[PDB]
């Protein structure tokens, strides 16, 4: 007649990317980056066409969109009434990621390099953390952009204040405060592509604080990051066999070459030795055929066999290894395996990260460090009670450790004011204090609409 | 897109009801049609009629022509002579086909008259009247009439329309098809002290002019199909509930205290239904009618249910509460899913079906908790696997034989066997619940929301179906609208569970290797069995050591066998630290009976059940106590205490007697350690120090502390250890000496139970647990020692039988003087007697149970009794009560007795096709080939019991003990 | 196949920028006329002709990484590109010490460790070419001279 279901004993106590991006499709997630294209890692020159309209030198017309904008808008509102009028998924082309339509935001970063950052195509969630004020509170502040969730236990390193909202990043990646800003006054956002030049303004954009990482980057030549080298290569052979016409399918091992060109080929055979075998002779010479008892992969198999997440981790340790290589064990502390691993332990309560340090990517006092530390009277006696008391009254001590009148306490402070066990909670509370004024510090500095002397 | 297998188009139907003859059992009525041509030279019209006497048909006022034939009437011709199930089959199978109103066809052929031609050519409206008589309907609206004298009101009669599916063919002509929605207007001139309630909502309710009768008029705007609309007549008491205020209750007179704290919960029920979908409830008003013999438990039609009195309890009466409870949430699911949302085709049943289980399954999740949500969604996993092992396989989604390996064609509802229909229904809301497993629930909710909505934007347009086909669901528009919310398309786990037909079987096996420090699972499936068929996608596994549990996934390809998953440290076995477990939480484990060298404390292969298996995993016996212990699932515990029957060390014994002991234990897991300890204790005689098991643990529990054999007064509010203590007497008198007789330590305390037992203290009532102390005595009854088939007399009567004897009488007695709730005590009572008739201890006397299988008997005693001349007369082969029973079976006024019977002489057969009998003449072949063909041609469910017998007794060939 | 839009931003002079907000926001395709950009081929240096009045331009790099997000229901957005780049209309100098946002300035200065920071491996190249060519090559690590 009731639950009888003893839950608290047994039972004590999302993010969906784009079609492009969840199939790892080449554009958007690349097979290999060489030297000067992970120098430029996430900062993208603007590159010179040889075809198209633009590339003909001289005057180019921008095309503002307003039109555009609110066709796409009403034909994805019709597309989800017609629906039944739900949530629905719309990102299903790559055609869908395109900047002429939706309602854009910009996204600023407060670190140069930060750890983890998420490719194109792929998703994330805004979270407005909002802690009530004790007792009574109106209700969450509330927010443009983003879900309100009330946070009893905070998410980032320090603890939000009672009627406290902050907005965060949150996907897989990692979870970051954000800050929204107006944009400049003078401020208007270029798209251009083959054909021609178009300008959207842009009215609101955020500053993302010093991300908190919820995926660990493998280091280099790790085994794991090794094991998603053969994975990558894999699901793109997977991917090759699935795009070709011929029945039996049949790849080229130079399309392979292409994609992964600093592979040895060996390796690329080893992956095409179980699933492919190669024809010299006869039709399909050249050729590496799909083996007819071999069952390719459906298409939710490839994708539970690489993650994007797993990609962007790839990438942040191989454009890590550029910049490492690049400049010649401080450094070596900065790299993203050490601080992901340091970040991940210290949240599971391993271990405490030291606040101040090198590590630290502002270079000054704002900002945190992800690097791991442990978790761990001759004279005096003449006075005898009596005269101590006296000395601390004439030493200007307060009244109330004059008036406990204890031995030890009084002469200890005596001792204490004529200068003038465990070693687990007081440093623990030290650790705990620094890391919240540094995110206090850091918000402060983040949120000032104060403008800057250049 | 939905296009109609009929050439009109059914826009309204009035169906009056005049003159309801409660003497005569008579009912007289028309019904006028509104249809709309879609082709011309329509011609022919054919609607669907059984048993109504059809006097005569109007076509927009001129008199028309019809004729009608009914060929399920008799199905097979007289004078052939086959005999095997397989012609019968196809036969009933064309026969259905050819009345079927999902096709073309119909039972009642009314031609066009010739003048109506150039009406008719271009589209034009067409208003046929028929009027219509039941002179003394088969099944068609059950009559109840009981023999008190006075008016029909003053003694209880009332009407109620029975059946299943397609059966409102049985009471008026209609177009009986799940997929012509029209609009109604329903009258009903009935007695003045009676009351008809109807689908729709009421809108009057008019005198007569001698003001003796009076006329319901109701309204149905919502377009619900003909299948749908229903009918209650009677002398009910009306009760408004008291939270919702559409929502009116009726009752039996002398019931309304029943009703009032029966019909308490339902608010709750609403207020759930409502809000994990989002649009209300769509009809404008609910009805709930509570009436006497009953076809089925629970009936759920358009805005409006039928249960049976049965349902209604007290507020003393626990071990009812939550059934109770649970059948006014199904059909309040069925409400939503059942009759607002119908079906497009007999295919795409099982959209509706599994909706409707699912949502009642997330009902019994929010309001009895997740772990009776596991231990409901685990047996009822068990019934499919024994099910489609037993018997080929349920085929959800049939394409149109597609399914050739059972005795019964799945085109049509009407020939389903009834076991089959229960296991369409339990295997489609499984299957819902793994497309949840891979589609998320809120995706989910988003798309039954987007179907009622779309529903109810179709609800309110008057356009004669260019949109009222969106009421209509199918299986592509319901993959559709998967795809449209969630951008996965699920068509291999569609290709997978729902086309396929089987259920996947495991065989596990590991090994630890030290070396490398891995596990080594070895996981084979049987594919060859006739039920089964062969995985190839991912399998989760769920591996607990020392480090804690961790997931793991398998690709199960056909060629895999072996499959190495990596293992942790064991370092919490060097410094004593707790073990942590699935949920966040931590215990301390005593790892001496670990190995010192694998660090693995259980295994379970797919802990979720996301795919419908049946696993026999091999561990080893102290990872199976572990996996008692510490478990934080209640199917793992479930199937340890399963698996720990194998193993009967003391070791063992410690761990499910530490189960016992243990409150924080979900009480379902100690009610099957009880008999899995009994069964244990069974097994080691000779090794047994103490005590009989749970004796202690009994009076430890629920005696006092200063008497031991003296039980404490009964107070049942807990509610967990009142099962535990009616439970556990049970599992006790199963203890087996090494003498094969109960030990007369546990006969005499389940007699000192019985002695002591004082209940003149608590707020609920005893007959629950009165009558698990009967079971618990007629537990402990051991086979007699009869010498040269001695005369069972009171000079041989045991003395240990002579007490059991002397209880029981004194029990049944004192029930014909007291009664209790669902005369459970008499049930009990009956079914202990027929425990000592199997053994020598009773003569074998069918004549008690043959008085108690009566008509005028409550309807739980007459299904006990009958049960009890079933076993008879498989044990004695009597030829008089097999006659006896197939007697009943032809005439009782009861038709869900008579399915009960035919369901219990199937299950406990008098014989099987193996078998040599002496009742296995050419009478009885013709005497069930009689009851196939006509006979049970009323009711379309004693057709398909007599179908299910004939297969059990004869088989699908010739019957061979014939000519 | 598909190629990664390129987006980027573009500061003008405040009058200009108010014409151009005030064309952008009506819609037209007036605007279209009115606003034109040329590139020039050094690829740091441009025109941008407001109203058929000619800025001179430069495009600059960018101290931080911007990345422009979409969204259908301000909850779940979508990066669409990164932006690391600014055509402002009026080598080190092609170089933007500040961020566009108010609390970012000085970020290059300020807010950057320069532990990240240190063109280098183009001159070791040329010094390996130069060494290649040459019959004979002398070297000492040298003092004050």
């Amino acid at each position: 007649p009731w639950n009888l279901s003893n839950d608290e004993y047994y039972y004590p106590k999302i993010i969906q990317h784009s079609i492009p991006a969840v199939e790892l499709r080449q554009p958007f997630f690349p097979t290999h980056m060489g030297p000067i294209k992970l120098r430029q890692f996430h900062r993208p020159p603007l590159k010179k066409y040889s075809f198209g309209a633009l590339s003909q030198p001289g005057p180019h017309s921008v095309q503002p969109l307003l039109k555009h904008i609110k066709k796409k808008a009403k034909m994805r509102e019709q597309e989800r009434q017609a629906s039944g009028g739900g949530e629905m998924f719309f990102m299903r082309t790559p055609q869908d990621l395109t900047g002429k339509d939706g309602d854009l935001i910009l996204a600023e970063y407060s670190e140069e390099n930060g750890p983890l950052m998420m490719q194109v195509g792929m998703a994330t969630k805004i979270k407005n953390y909002y802690k009530r004020k004790p007792g009574k509170d109106p209700g969450a502040p509330d927010c443009k952009y983003g879900e309100t969730v009330y946070c009893h236990t905070s998410p980032f390193l320090g603890s939000l204040h009672p009627g406290q909202l902050l907005q965060a990043f949150e996907n897989n990646l990692f979870r970051a405060p954000i800050y929204l800003h107006k944009m400049p006054e003078t401020d208007f956002l270029i798209i251009r592509t083959r054909q021609g030049y178009y300008i959207r303004e842009l009215v609101d954009i955020f500053v993302v604080g010093q991300q908190c990482p919820l995926f660990e980057v493998p280091g280099p030549n790790s085994k794991r990051a090794n094991t998603h080298i053969r994975d990558f290569l894999q699901v793109f052979i997977y991917r090759l066999f699935w795009k070709s016409k011929d029945r039996p399918r049949r790849i080229r091992m130079e399309d392979i070459k292409k994609a992964f060109p600093s592979h040895s080929e060996s390796s690329i055979r080893k992956r095409l030795k179980l699933c492919a075998d190669f024809k010299r002779t006869g039709m399909d010479s050249n050729w590496w055929v799909l083996k007819s008892d071999f069952r390719l992969p459906t298409e939710e198999e490839i994708r539970a066999m690489v993650s994007p997440e797993q990609c962007c981790a790839y990438y942040s340790m191989i454009a890590a290894e550029q910049r490492l290589k690049d400049a010649g064990d401080d450094e070596v502390r900065t790299a993203p395996w050490n601080t992901t691993r340091a970040f991940i332990a210290a949240m599971k309560g391993k271990c405490l990260l030291e606040v101040t340090g090198v590590a630290d990517p502002t270079g000054c006092g704002e900002g945190f460090s992800y690097v791991k530390i442990p978790n761990k009277d001759a004279d005096l006696r003449r006075l005898s009670l009596k005269n101590a008391k006296q000395l601390l009254r004439k030493f200007g001590v307060p009244e109330e450790e004059i008036k406990k009148l204890s031995r030890w306490e009084v002469i200890d402070v005596v001792r204490t004011m004529s200068t003038e066990r465990f070693s687990v909670a007081e440093h623990q509370e030290r650790y705990k204090e620094e890391c919240q004024r540094i995110f206090d510090l850091q918000n402060k500095v983040l949120s000032s609409t104060e403008v800057l002397s250049t | 897109g939905f296009e109609s297998p009929r050439p009109y188009k059914l826009t309204h139907q009035v169906v009056c009801i005049n003159n309801i003859n409660f003497q005569r059992k008579s009912v007289v009525g028309f019904v006028e049609l509104t249809i709309f041509p879609t082709v011309a030279n329509l011609n022919r019209i054919k609607l669907n009629s059984k048993q109504c006497r059809i006097y005569r048909v109007r076509i927009n006022d001129l008199e028309a022509a019809f004729i009608y034939n009914d060929p399920t009437l008799e199905v097979c011709h007289s004078e052939s002579k086959q005999r095997n199930l397989n012609y019968f089959s196809n036969a009933y199978a064309a026969a259905v086909s050819a009345v079927d109103p999902d096709a073309g066809n119909g039972e009642l052929c009314i031609k066009v008259p010739s003048e109506l031609w150039k009406h008719v050519d271009e589209l034009k409206v067409l208003k046929i009247h028929i009027n219509f008589s039941l002179d003394q309907p088969k099944g068609g609206l059950h009559f109840v009439v009981p023999s008190v004298e006075g008016s029909m009101a003053e003694r209880g009669a009332h009407v109620f329309s029975c059946g299943y599916q397609n059966s409102t063919r049985f009471w008026f002509p209609c177009v009986d098809s799940y997929s012509e929605l029209c609009t109604w207007k329903l009258e009903f001139t009935v007695d003045a002290a009676m009351v008809a309630v109807s689908n729709g909502d009421l809108v009057e309710t008019v005198y007569t002019h001698d003001m003796r009768k009076k006329t319901f008029h109701y309204m149905l705007t919502i377009p619900t199909a003909a299948s749908n609309i229903s009918l209650a007549i009677g002398p009910f008491e009306i009760l408004v509930d008291p939270y919702m205020h559409e929502v009116t209750h009726f009752c039996l007179p002398q019931l309304l205290p029943l009703l009032k704290h029966t019909t308490s919960y339902l608010h709750e029920v609403f207020e759930f239904y409502e809000e994990i979908l989002t649009c209300r409830y769509p009809y404008s008003c609910f009805k709930t009618v509570f009436i006497d013999e009953a076809y089925v438990e629970v009936a759920a039609y358009a805005s409006m249910s039928i249960f049976s009195t049965n349902l209604l309890h007290s507020a003393m009466i626990i071990d009812e509460t939550p059934l109770t409870r649970r059948c006014l949430a199904q059909s309040l699911a069925q409400q939503f899913f059942g009759c607002f949302i119908s079906r497009m085709s007999w295919s795409d049943e099982w959209v509706l079906k599994g909706i409707s289980g699912y949502i009642y399954g997330l009902w019994m999740k929010k309001t009895f908790g997740v772990n009776e949500y596991r231990h409901w969604i685990k047996e009822e996993l068990d019934k499919i696997v024994a099910y489609e092992l037993k018997t080929g396989g349920v085929l959800l989604h049939p394409i149109f034989n597609p399914a050739s390996h059972l005795h019964f064609s799945i085109k049509h509802p009407h020939t389903l066997s009834w076991e089959y229909y229960s296991m369409f229904q339990c295997k489609a809301h499984l299957v819902m619940r793994l497309i949840e497993n891979r589609i998320s629930m809120e995706f989910m909710l988003q798309v039954f929301n987007k179907l009622l909505s779309l529903a109810s934007t179709a609800s309110s347009q008057k356009f004669q179906s260019h949109m009222w086909s969106q009421m209509l669901v199918s299986t592509s528009g319901f993959l559709k609208s998967i795809s449209n919310v969630s951008g996965k398309d699920i068509q291999p786990l569609i290709k997978q569970w729902v086309d396929q037909s089987g259920v996947v079987k495991f065989y596990g096996s590991f090994a630890f290797n030290r070396k490398r420090n891995v596990l080594e699972l070895e996981i084979k499936q049987d594919y060859t069995s006739p039920g089964t068929q062969k995985y190839v996608g991912p399998l989760k596994v769920t591996v607990q050591e020392l480090d804690g549990s961790f997931n793991h996934t398998l690709q199960i390809e056909e060629n895999s066998l072996k499959h190495d998953i990596p293992c942790h440290s064991k370092s919490r076995r060097n410094k004593k630290k707790k073990i942590p477990l699935m949920n966040g939480e931590e215990v301390d484990m005593d790892l001496s009976a670990m190995d010192a060298d694998s660090p693995l404390l259980w295994i379970r292969i797919d802990p979720d059940m996301s795919v419908l298996r049946k696993v026999e995993f091999e561990q080893a016996d102290f990872m199976w106590q572990y996996q008692l212990r510490y478990e934080r699932d209640v199917v793992a515990q479930q199937e340890s205490i399963l698996a720990l029957e194998k193993f009967p060390t003391p070791a063992s014994r410690l761990a499910l007697t530490d189960i016992l002991e243990q409150e924080q234990c979900f009480y379902r897991v100690r009610m099957s350690a009880c008999f899995c300890l009994a069964k244990i204790a069974n097994s080691m005689v000779s090794t047994w120090t103490g005590p009989p098991a749970m004796k202690s643990l009994f009076t430890r529990m629920f005696c006092c502390k200063s008497c031991p054999n003296i039980v404490k007064t009964n107070n049942f509010m807990s509610f967990q250890s009142y099962f535990l203590q009616k439970t556990m007497p049970v599992a006790m008198a199963l203890l087996r000496d090494v003498h094969n007789l109960c030990p007369k330590e546990v006969l005499t305390f389940i007699l000192d139970l019985i002695k002591y037992n004082d209940n003149r203290k608590n707020k609920f009532s005893d007959n629950y647990y009165r009558a698990e102390m009967i079971d618990a005595l007629a537990n402990s009854v051991t086979p007699a020692v009869s010498v040269n088939n001695e005369v069972r007399t009171l000079d041989n009567l045991n003395p240990d039988v002579r007490l059991i004897l002397e209880e029981i009488t004194r029990f049944l007695n004192m029930e014909k003087l007291l009664p209790s709730y669902r005369h459970t005590i008499t049930v009990s009572c009956l079914r202990a007697i027929r425990v000592l008739q199997k053994n020598g201890h009773v003569p074998s006397d069918p004549a008690l149970f043959k008085s108690y299988a009566e008509y005028g008997h409550f309807v739980d005693i007459r299904i006990a009794a009958l049960e009890a001349v079933v076993d008879y007369t498989k044990v004695d082969r009597s030829y008089e009560e097999l006659q006896w029973l197939l007697n009943m079976i032809q005439n009782d006024p009861v038709p869900y007795v008579r399915h009960k019977i035919l369901n219990m002489l199937t299950k406990n057969p008098p014989f099987t096709k193996n078998m040599e009998s002496p009742l296995c003449n050419e009478a009885l072949v013709d005497q069930l080939w009689k009851l196939m063909n006509s006979g049970t041609s009323h009711d379309w469910r004693l057709r398909c019991g007599a179908v299910d017998l004939y297969f059990t007794l004869f088989g699908l060939s010739r019957p061979s003990c014939l000519p | 196949p598909h190629e990664l839009e390129s987006q980027f931003i573009l500061r003008l002079p405040p009058e200009y920028a108010s014409t151009v907000r005030r064309a952008v926001q009506s819609g037209h395709v007036n605007l279209k006329d009115r606003l034109t950009i040329e590139l020039h081929p050094d690829g740091r240096h441009g025109i941008v002709r407001v109203d058929r009045v000619p800025l001179a331009s430069k495009l600059v790099d960018l101290p931080c990484v911007m990345e422009s997000l979409k969204t259908i229901d301000k909850k779940t957005f979508y990066k669409t590109a990164d932006i690391c780049q600014m055509l402002v209309s009026t080598e080190k100098k092609f170089i933007w010490n500040h961020g566009i946002t108010l609390p970012l300035k000085n970020v290059r200065k300020r807010r950057f460790r320069k532990t990240a920071k240190k063109d280098v491996e183009k001159e070791v190249k040329r010094l390996l070419s130069t060494d290649a060519e040459a019959v004979s090559t002398r070297w000492e690590i040298i003092a004050e001279d």
